[PDB]
RNA sequence: AUAUGGAUUCUUCACGGUAACGUAACUGAAUGUGGAGACGUCGGCGCGAGCCCUGGGAGGAGUUAUCUUUUCUUCUUAACAGCUUAUCACCCCGGAAUUGGUUUAUCCGGAGAUGGGGUCUUAUGGCUGGAAGAGGCCAGCACCUUUGCUGGCUCCGGUGCGCUUGUGACGGCCCGUGAAAAUCCACAGGAAGGAAUAGUUUUCAUGCCAGGUCGUACUGAUAACCGCAGCAGGUCUCCAAGGUGAACAGCCUCUAGUUGAUAGAAUAAUGUAGAUAAGGGAAGUCGGCAAAAUAGAUCCGUAACUUCGGGAUAAGGAUUGGCUCUAAGGGUCGGGUACGAUCAACUUAGAACUGGUACGGACAAGGGGAAUCUGACUGUCUAAUUAAAACAUAGCAUUGCGAUGGUCAGAAAGUGAUGUUGACGCAAU
RNA sequence: UUCAAAUGAGAACUUUGAAGACUGAAGUGGGGAAAGGUUCCACGUCAACAGCAGUUGGACGUGGGUUAGUCGAUCCUAAGA
């Protein structure tokens, strides 16, 4: 039910006690007027709401995923 | 109907159970005298007044 | 063409049974029932909807922070500012003229 | 702001069974593609050819792939070829002519 | 149930804004007060939603002797959450006659207008999260099989006295002024409690546990109910597409649903229901009973009499198809402190041409007039032989009564109606 | 209303296909309230019943089916009791 943009805040969520699972979605999407680009939504299933953080920059996306806690049960796709 | 009191549903239930043919094995008992179920009821031949 | 049924068992058009047509992700029309609209709280003095205050149906006011139930002047959510302007002025002026009456009628008692 | 558009037709499958003539076919386009309401008007505004095994329409004017399908349906209808050949989309704007 | 984070505190119980008011929070007992719950009806005007119409594009389908860049169809987005969004109202600056502002509807201003700046409610809408992973539409492989598997596309717009419903700011009406309670919040109050070596705070965020009992099928009617019955009767309600047209009419159609209702052969009399008839035209008959005639719209024309409101569609007339043109009626933009440019609407009137003089072409749709009797009117009744002149009604007039009372109830009563009443009342003619 | 197939001892009447029409969204459509009470659904099936028929049925036989913290009741008050 929540969207999130502070990439710092996000991280802190995923290390909260109640957070057992997560999921990464990937969408094809097109930019501005012309070409496409790879959108990636990071979803953290909290106890009472699903936080989802969108990273348009596919770059930011990769070296985000390797930040993800080694203990979190991530759902890929 | 369509939204009943439990008392009525109960009666309703009891009256479904009673709505069966005579159990044919009774016909075989010494001195048995019941031919058929003579209190059978049908929803469109006799209303049950609740 | 897509028509639509009530959702609760009550088939009549009562103030508690208003409907809204809605297009679902299935690509179809579905009714939704609709709570009666909330009305704006009113000033206790003059009677207009008092501004600054949220408007919900009554029990919904207990699921809402106290800031949604006031403005920050004396008699916040209760009376409406202009009404409190009047209240202050008159209070002052009257307490003042009390002092006037006291000393005037006091002097009566000294020359009569 | 003018925009050119490309439309391919993979007429191989039924061409290779003798029953299709990419020849008079792309002529049918040439002849009946209406331009601002008329035939053979596509004056350097629509070009049409046949890479041996594939027809190609290139258009600068009012032209839709729906229209293309409507034309060659009439061709296939014209030469008794319905029952036998479908106009079909594969990828968008890239169309083929299925046999069986 | 409760901890963790935040907030608050050495100026203990937050700051900011001139203000309307702002916010993630920001102690608050007795008591008192205020709000919500919570309320008629109709009219037009404004906005929403869904439906309707419709352009481009991407798909599938139909027709193709001939014609049609065609006909039909898919292109969707829930509760909930973040931000944003409003007519109204309110604030600050200001000080108004040459009075201004202003609604379709004439209301507003020295008790502060017009102007400029701001505050507010969040109906409603927009963007994002929910959410494309769903659903919708296709194509390409697979095979008795569970049944898969793999790809695509699911996009961008337009229009309005439209239709239904919603809601707003207003306006009309009343000897009619159009429920209650549970429940929720707020404010006034300040009993009290509470920090610096550390306190106060769960109306701010996040976190934990739990939510019993009964109904839930189906019918809802020319067969699931009531009429002895699978009875042409009766029985409360919501949703509601396209054309014609004023229209939720009639007539035709899409979606859905039916195609139920003994059947066959014949077509005598007499029927029942539907039509027509030369010449005459109510001569029929108690009686024009039945039937026929009339009918829409536009224009023209319209008597006696009248409570001046009517009578009135009085009466009486012309006109109306198709096709092709003409003219008038609007929106939106930039113009130093006269015009230009484009997009989108069926109304109304004029003018040609045209036909076996037809044209509200089916459907739909008033006969009119002159008098007597009678009830003023609208309204009411004898379910199942009387709808009327009968009853009612407003209007008029008479009667009783100031409560220890009038009229009426009850076997009685520390009983009851009028009475939440008081003669501009209640009761009785 | 019609043709044909299928099924069945048996077909004007069942099933499926085809054609012809109808209701025409003020519905013969999609749901509900009262009332019914299992009529719903499936399999079997024709003695009676459905004022011809029957292989069909709201019939007969045997079974299956109605899941809630949020939909109602339950709470509140109304005339009144
Ligand atoms: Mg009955
Ligand atoms: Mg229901
Ligand atoms: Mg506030
Ligand atoms: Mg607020
Ligand atoms: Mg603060
Ligand atoms: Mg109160
Ligand atoms: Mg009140
Ligand atoms: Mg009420
Ligand atoms: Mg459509
Ligand atoms: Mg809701
Ligand atoms: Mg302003
Ligand atoms: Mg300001
Ligand atoms: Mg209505
Ligand atoms: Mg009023
Ligand atoms: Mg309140
Ligand atoms: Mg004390
Ligand atoms: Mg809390
Ligand atoms: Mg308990
Ligand atoms: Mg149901
Ligand atoms: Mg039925
Ligand atoms: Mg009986
Ligand atoms: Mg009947
Ligand atoms: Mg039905
Ligand atoms: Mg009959
Ligand atoms: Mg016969
Ligand atoms: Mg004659
Ligand atoms: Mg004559
Ligand atoms: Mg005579
Ligand atoms: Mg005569
Ligand atoms: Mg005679
Ligand atoms: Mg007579
Ligand atoms: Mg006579
Ligand atoms: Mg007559
Ligand atoms: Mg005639
Ligand atoms: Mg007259
Ligand atoms: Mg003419
Ligand atoms: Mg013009
Ligand atoms: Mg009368
Ligand atoms: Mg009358
Ligand atoms: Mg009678
Ligand atoms: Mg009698
Ligand atoms: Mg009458
Ligand atoms: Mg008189
Ligand atoms: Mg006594
Ligand atoms: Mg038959
Ligand atoms: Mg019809
Ligand atoms: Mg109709
Ligand atoms: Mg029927
Ligand atoms: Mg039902
Ligand atoms: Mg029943
Ligand atoms: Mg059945
Ligand atoms: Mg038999
Ligand atoms: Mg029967
Ligand atoms: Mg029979
Ligand atoms: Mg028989
Ligand atoms: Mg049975
Ligand atoms: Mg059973
Ligand atoms: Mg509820
Ligand atoms: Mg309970």
């Amino acid at each position: 039910a929540r969207e999130i943009t502070d990439i710092k805040q996000f991280l802190e969520l995923t290390r909260r006690a109640d957070v057992k699972t997560a999921t990464v979605k990937i969408n094809k999407k097109l930019n501005k007027a012309g070409k496409p680009f790879r959108q990636t939504k990071f979803k953290v299933r909290g106890s009472s709401s699903l936080y989802t953080l969108v990273i348009n920059d596919a770059g930011k996306a990769k070296k985000l995923i390797q930040s993800l806690p080694p203990t979190l049960k991530v759902n890929r796709l | 109907a369509a939204q009943k009191s439990f008392r009525i549903k109960q009666k309703m239930a009891k009256a479904k159970k009673q709505n069966r043919p005579l159990p044919q094995w009774i016909r075989l008992r010494t001195n048995n005298t019941i031919r058929y179920n003579a209190k059978r009821r049908n929803w469109r031949r006799t209303k049950m007044n609740i | 063409a897509q028509r639509v049924t009530f959702r609760r068992r009550n088939p009549y058009n009562t103030r508690s049974n208003k409907i809204k047509v809605v297009k679902t992700p299935g690509g179809i029309l579905r009714a939704q029932h609709v709570k009666k609209l909330a009305t704006r709280p009113k000033c206790g003095d003059c009677g207009s909807a008092l501004q600054g205050i949220s408007t919900l149906r009554p029990r919904q006011y207990a699921t809402v922070s106290k800031t949604h139930k006031t403005v920050s002047r004396a008699y916040g959510g209760s009376r409406c500012a202009n009404c409190v302007k009047e209240r202050i002025i008159r209070a002052f002026l009257i307490e003042e003229q009390k002092i006037v009456k006291k000393v005037v009628k006091e002097q009566t008692e000294a020359a009569k | 702001q003018k925009i050119a558009k490309t439309f391919t037709v993979d007429v191989s499958s039924p061409t290779e069974n003798g029953v299709f003539d990419p020849a008079s076919y792309a002529k049918y386009l040439i002849d009946h593609i209406k331009v601002e309401g008329a035939v053979g008007n596509l004056g350097n505004a629509v070009t049409v050819t046949e890479d041996g095994t594939v027809v190609t329409v290139v258009s600068t004017a009012k032209f839709s792939g729906k229209y293309l399908k409507y034309l060659t349906k009439k061709y296939l209808k014209k030469n008794q070829l319905r029952d036998w050949i479908r106009f079909v989309s594969t990828k968008t704007n890239e169309y083929r002519l299925a046999f069986y």
